[PDB]
């Protein structure tokens, strides 16, 4: 797998397991979240870039979306969903 | 010239879309909304929120994810670019 | 990590990769897919739920979404997706 | 029926689109989408292109995924049901 998905632990353990890949001959990583995370998934992004790897790497494509869930009872709420895909230069 | 929405802490997320709204409906035609730190999330539910009230009356025409440095701490930020249509 | 993302391999490849997971004990798995794949999400959710655990899986909730995607050139589409929580009932 | 659409793989996206804005103008308040093989994802890209247009002017009612049997063959389906929303 190439995707890193964002979930509630600090944003440094998301941008190490981005590097992981990347230093494994990944040379493609989709770092991906939904709702409250997207911000720490654009974060993420922005450290490996300014911090570890900068000028190293690239966006390669930003999606933003949106998602209507529904469970079991039917009921139905709406969650934001981003995924940056990021590449070596 | 082009109009910049910084979705801010103190406003919930429905004001914002209401605020673009009364934009569009005084002749803006297009806005960047931009979101730092943890509102890069908020930023985007107002987009989708809007893009929920308007359907093909506006367009998420650009996308920009980046830094500034402020007060000598890296800060991201997301802009979204909008178009009023039709 | 408790997801299976869908690409372009034949459907059991992805049916296996759930088995796996739940047969490892994990409560829950998230079958998620993009564009096209979209059916062999749902089919492999399917094949799971009726070929393999007959009266022991639920869904627990779909998830459907839209992204607009735009990518370092300019280029922008839009692409449907969906994901698929299943669980041991 | 005159209310469940099956999507089918010779149309486009577009094309099912605009069958149901037809019945919508029409005065029909909800439809069901069903695909099923190939066609599911097509379904969806239905679904999420009416939704593009109309956005809260329809709503996804319910969406059910299952298996229908043919000729002693499994196959899957999705159902999307749609309303407006007025």
């Amino acid at each position: 797998s190439n995707v890193v998905l964002i979930g509630k632990k600090p944003v440094m353990n998301y941008v190490l397991a981005a590097l992981t890949l990347l230093n494994q001959g990944v040379s493609e990583i989709v770092i991906k979240a939904r709702g409250r995370a997207i911000s720490k998934a654009v974060d993420t992004v922005e450290i490996v870039r300014n911090r570890f790897l900068p000028d190293k790497i690239e966006i390669k494509e930003i999606r933003v979306g949106s998602q209507v869930v529904t469970s079991q009872d039917g009921r139905q709420s709406r969650v934001s969903t981003i995924e940056i895909a990021i590449r070596k230069k | 010239k082009l109009n910049e929405i910084v979705v801010r802490k103190t406003k919930n997320v429905e004001d914002h879309v209401l605020d673009v709204i009364v934009l569009f409906n005084q002749g803006i035609d297009e806005v960047i909304l931009k979101g730092t730190g943890r509102e890069i999330s908020k930023a985007v539910d107002v987009y989708n929120s809007l893009k929920d009230r308007l359907g093909d009356g506006v367009q998420l025409v650009n996308v920009q994810t980046g830094s500034e440095v402020r007060d000598r701490r890296r800060i991201s930020y997301i802009l979204l670019r909008l178009k009023r249509v039709y």
